[PDB]
């Protein structure tokens, strides 16, 4: 069975470095040509650079030559791909690829893909506030300005469970993180009811809470 | 450097529909190009090599051709494992490069009509001299839907950040869309407004300073 299996990858900062690697089976490397490929979220694929395991021969994209060396290795049937110089726009999924033998220039096998994020933006626990409400009403949480995600939001701490609805965050131009939660509730409850959401972001290590109240 | 063009970007298809996608080469290629599948998610799937070749194991309702620079695939009677985006790729010359993409679609069930609820600055924001308008959309199909933001009944173009649309668990889709202001900006206006249009459907919400 022929594999490719990738890994590294991960958020690195402008400038930064990375390596990532593909983990051949099924075949021998030193047989064909090992290939990156890229592909920037909600993008096309983007060729990025190319290694003939056997000789070493590499080749590399406009876009990549500098920063970026392709490597092999025999013994550990594997090859690599190290990073530097990194800038934003190398955000994207990484995948290995090879062609397939003699005259056979289709990429017939890929590994899985492993994510890589280039970003200037700081860890940075979010800034919470209640959305208050005006049969039913509609209040929420926002829950603005954190890097990376993710986040968890419940309420009640997991005991108030109909009628959430936790949105997608948008990635803002600034390069953080918002995204709101609401609760749909009976207008009797209002006043009345203890409405608390619980966020939580693991990558700062914070957890926040906030009551909301109707004005 | 040999450039692919992929027409068209998108296309909404019926389950037996027969289904053709095109890529023009900027230049001579001869028959060094392949086809591939794509899923949310996953790697991209080998469909057809050498522009006519079928690859293993791949249902022979797929089929590759070529005139000249512009190539074809097609897909005899859509099935819905054939949902998917497809990618062709010339191999001809280093770098190798792929079209930008043809997205193909389920041509969904009755629509759905968008929930839309706005609602305006926190004090908590307000207090540290920010303030965001927050425009949530959630339980509409399909998955495109056009935002507008006004202030008083002038359209405002500038500081919106709206999400593009996501499935929710129900299959429906989500968005988000933040306006972001300075309280003096709030105040300084009657209401504002966002406007969700959708399937020629459109809903308003508003929101006022003085209550």
């Amino acid at each position: 069975e022929v594999q490719l299996v990738e890994s590294g990858g991960g958020l690195v900062q402008p400038g930064g470095s990375l390596r990532l690697s593909c983990a051949a089976s099924g075949f021998n490397i030193k047989d064909t040509y090992i290939h990156w490929v890229r592909q920037a979220p909600g993008k096309g694929l983007e060729w990025v650079a190319r290694i003939y395991p056997t000789n070493g021969y590499t080749r590399y994209a406009d876009s990549v030559k500098g920063r970026f060396t392709i490597s092999a290795d025999t013994s550990k049937n594997t090859a690599y791909l190290q990073m530097n110089s990194l800038r934003a726009e190398d955000t994207a999924v990484y995948y290995c690829s090879r062609w397939g033998g003699d005259g056979f220039y289709a990429m017939d096998y890929w590994g899985q893909g492993t994510l890589v994020t280039v970003s200037s933006a700081s860890t940075k626990g979010p800034s919470v506030c209640p959305l208050a409400p005006s049969g039913t009403a509609d209040l929420g949480c926002l829950v603005k300005d954190y890097f990376p995600e993710p986040v968890t939001v419940s309420w009640n701490s997991g005991a108030l469970t109909s009628g959430v609805h936790t949105f997608p965050a948008v990635l803002q131009s600034s390069g953080l993180y918002s995204l709101s939660s609401v609760v749909t509730v009976p207008s009797s409850s209002l006043g009345t009811q203890t409405y608390i959401c619980n966020v939580n972001h693991k990558p700062s290590n914070t957890k926040v809470d906030k009551r909301v109240e109707p004005k | 450097d040999i450039q692919m063009t992929q027409s068209p970007s998108s296309l909404s298809a019926s389950v037996g529909d027969r289904v053709t996608i095109t890529c023009r080469a900027s230049q001579d290629v001869n028959t060094a190009v392949a086809w591939y599948q794509q899923k949310p998610g996953k790697a991209p799937k080998l469909l057809i090599y050498s522009a006519s070749f079928l690859y293993s194991g791949v249902p022979s309702r797929f089929s590759g051709s070529r005139s000249g620079t512009d190539f074809t695939l097609t897909i005899s009677s859509l099935q819905p494992e054939d949902f998917a985006t497809y990618y062709c790729q010339q191999h001809y010359t280093t770098p190798p490069t792929f079209g930008q993409g043809t997205k193909v679609e389920i041509k969904g069930q009755p629509k759905a009509a968008p929930s839309v609820r706005l609602f305006p600055p926190c004090s908590e924001e307000l207090q540290a001299n920010k303030a965001t308008l927050v425009c949530l959309i959630s339980d509409f199909y399909p998955g495109a839907v056009t935002v507008a933001w006004k202030a008083d009944s002038s359209p405002v173009k500038a500081g919106v950040e709206t999400t593009t649309p996501s499935k929710q668990s129900n299959n429906k889709y989500a968005a988000s869309s933040y306006l972001s202001l300075t309280p003096e900006q709030w105040k300084s206006h009657r209401s504002y407004s966002c406007q969700v249009t959708h399937e020629g459907s459109t809903v308003e919400k508003t929101v006022a300073p003085t209550e």
